[PDB]
């Protein structure tokens, strides 16, 4: 799991909104300066980072990225940063054995010239569309305020904050990705010829 | 002295000691050589049945055609067995097992040579089999 | 002199045991302070007793 | 402090962390060690669901047509701890294990001669697991561990929906990653639709 | 730098080493002869200072022992730091704490260069040596 030892501006103004979740004061350098809380919070975001992405979403999933297997080693490194390998088609074949991309169904682990797979990769708080930038904290606001400060009606209100950020992510992306039914997709784009 | 030993393998011996001081345990690997590398699992073929013994399940032999048990101990450099964390009390186990994990890492790199080609009698490097390739 | 009676209200925010409030003056003039309160949000979970 | 930095950490680790920021308590910053016992309890329930989430079959877990071989000289295939669900590959698997080894149970035999094929689950570790179901392995035993130590109700009936977000979101994904398909990609209904 | 062969004719026994080292037992001294032989250290060889052993006698190419190879074997058990609960760290802890593993990885790097190993250029280069029993 990529860890964090590297600070952001725009990464600190979460924090400081994570911790203006339980009620308490604003951060001003993620230091280390022994603030529990603050460690904590900083936890906790990274650790919902790390689902947000996972859902895929249309600007996540890298489509067709083709992964190059090491000349020598001959295998492909499948890293923590990969959140979901798949494949493009269907009934995906790779899986993580070891730390090297598997072909479940061939048993080899040895790849010549890579593969096209539909990677979703790991990438910054930072770099996120503002619209998750919001519910990747306001959904941290909740955990952080679950797990320490267990107060539930500062909860209650927070859970009805977290749908809505939800439902102004979605919005973005059935705008974002423009998905068609009859002129755009695979089966029903070719039944409209004439 | 030494994390990497080889041992004889005969079909009736399932039990090989481990000399090292391996620290976790998923650090010891245990791949029967033989003619072809092979990995052995953590339960599923072979089992520590002490801190100091590996028992293989199955007993293998040249029979299979598996000869020679390798069990070589690789210390992991990417899974850290200390993380220090801002708000935790320093304690001094965990210094020391972070010094103690870096310095099996260089151990381990100390064996590289009896990996790598080799010195016959004289200066002769030798290949002994393994074709060179690339 | 702008001498004043009154309660002033100021913003403390953050886990009790760990936030420190100082009052310090080096004026001229006089000083009074009659008393201190605090509100907050207060949770145990573990119902003690 | 370099903003170029990529350093790791152990998926290992920072799962028995995210167990503790669960119920409540500070990073704990080693899990070396049989002392701490609130490591080793997490640590435990961690790897006690872990042969859980993999047991239930998923699409990735079950390698099918591995074939199991038997020793040469006693002629008989073990069945370990570590094989989840060993099953014949086409239907009514007749594999049971007596005696920690497989049988068949239709023959009656112990002893088999040149192996056998099915579909195992395998149990392998928090850090080969996709990222969908390393999330819900560690959030199901935030539950257990807040069950069975810190039994407080409010926060397990907050954890609670988590771990089912958790599942949704495990589901999704291999409907995606397996692909299955109705009419093109099964046994029967593929075999109707040939003109 | 772990090793370096110092061949000195006469019973010359002032011979400096480069290698910075963390303790007397790490560097260890033989003679390069027609047998090598690990020369003890008391009653052998002597540190004149941190940087300059001085033997004692020195043998010599008239003797068997020829060249003398003196070279760091930095102890990967014997741990020179222990930290314990306070005892207030040091600063001199710490830091000895990591140049004990840099020190056995950088000696541990040249157990491999004796070998094969890699000019400059970037090709391995035998030291016009023959490779006995290879495989087409």
């Amino acid at each position: 799991s990529y860890d964090m030892n590297v600070e952001t501006a725009a990464e600190l103004s979460a924090v400081n909104d994570i911790l203006a979740s339980i009620g308490e004061p604003p951060v001003s350098t993620l230091e280390g300066d022994a603030n529990a809380d603050a460690a904590n919070a900083r936890r906790i975001l990274n650790k919902i980072n790390r689902q947000i992405q996972s859902r895929g979403w249309t600007f996540n999933i890298e489509e067709g990225i083709t992964l190059l297997p090491d000349v020598y080693s001959n295998l492909i490194v499948y890293s923590d940063d990969y959140l979901s390998l798949m494949s493009t088609s269907g009934q995906s074949i790779y899986v993580n054995r070891g730390g090297y991309v598997y072909d479940r169904t061939s048993q080899s682990d040895r790849f010549d010239s890579g593969i096209t797979v539909n990677i979703i990769r790991l990438r910054d708080y930072d770099e996120m569309p503002e619209c998750f930038r919001y519910w990747i904290v306001t959904k941290a606001s909740r955990q952080f305020n679950n797990r320490f400060f267990g107060a539930p009606e500062v909860e209650g209100v927070l859970q009805e904050e977290e749908d809505e950020a939800r439902r102004l992510c979605m919005e973005y992306e059935m705008d974002y990705g423009g998905y068609n039914m009859l002129d755009g997709d695979a089966f029903t784009s070719g039944l409209l010829t004439r | 002295i030494k994390t990497v030993l080889t041992y004889q393998l005969d079909g009736s011996n399932r039990d090989f000691n481990i000399p090292f001081e391996y620290l976790a345990r998923k650090f010891v690997v245990v791949t029967l050589i033989g003619v072809d590398r092979k990995v052995l699992t953590i339960n599923t073929d072979y089992r520590f049945a002490t801190r100091t013994t590996i028992s293989l399940t199955k007993a293998w032999g040249p029979a299979d055609g598996y000869t020679t048990i390798e069990l070589r101990r690789v210390t992991s450099t990417t899974d850290r067995l200390v993380d220090f964390t801002d708000g935790s009390i320093l304690r001094a186990y965990d210094l020391n097992v972070a010094q103690i994990q870096t310095m099996h890492v260089a151990e381990e790199a100390r064996d590289l040579t009896t990996d790598t080609i080799g010195v016959n009698n004289d200066g002769h490097l030798d290949a002994r089999g393994r074709r060179i390739v690339n | 002199l702008n001498l004043g009676t009154g309660q002033y209200r100021f913003p403390v925010v953050g886990n009790a045991k760990f936030n420190t409030v100082y009052i310090l003056s080096d004026e001229t003039t006089p000083l009074n302070i009659i008393g201190c309160g605090w509100e907050g949000n207060y949770l145990r979970r573990s119902s003690g007793i």
